[PDB]
């Protein structure tokens, strides 16, 4: 169960950075269609 | 560019997902062949 | 066309992820139900 | 656009999702507080 | 867990109408390709 | 249980297949973009 929870942490911190990075993106892509 | 870049942002974040996917059922699993 | 068909690739993702989303949750009100 | 469109409901998506993930991971420490 | 249980459902809920609404521009972007 | 077990399987076989699906199809836009 440790592993778990530093695997579970990993993975979140990862996915965190992923949507924030695409939100980023998500606003830099509209703005170069416009 | 930016949307092919932004795809790639997508699926690294499914596959991490999905990662966090199987822990959850790991953890399930786990619980269940304690409570069962 | 390769950008929407890797869309289509995403999106089917997501649904099966959902699924498996829905499975774990039906896992845990199981397990829950016996514990609480 | 569309594309741009897609990408916008397919993050949204994983969002979701993403919340979805730790509530499960939340229910999961819950009932493993208990039976561990 | 009665929180947990109505913010599962207002998240399915959202990932419902995503899910179909992506369904949806995957068609009409499909369309617009051809 | 048993069912709950080969359904999780079945999901994760097909999102196995769509992330690799993925990856490549990521690899071969990113071709065509250069």
């Amino acid at each position: 169960w440790m592993e778990w929870d530093r695997e579970i942490n990993n993975y979140t911190s990862l996915i965190h950075s992923l949507i924030e990075e695409s939100q980023n993106q998500q606003e830099k892509n509209e703005q170069e269609l416009l | 560019s930016g949307i092919v870049q932004q795809q790639n942002n997508l699926l690294r974040a499914i596959e991490a997902q999905q990662h966090l996917l199987q822990l959850t059922v790991w953890g399930i699993k786990q619980l269940q062949a304690r409570i069962l």
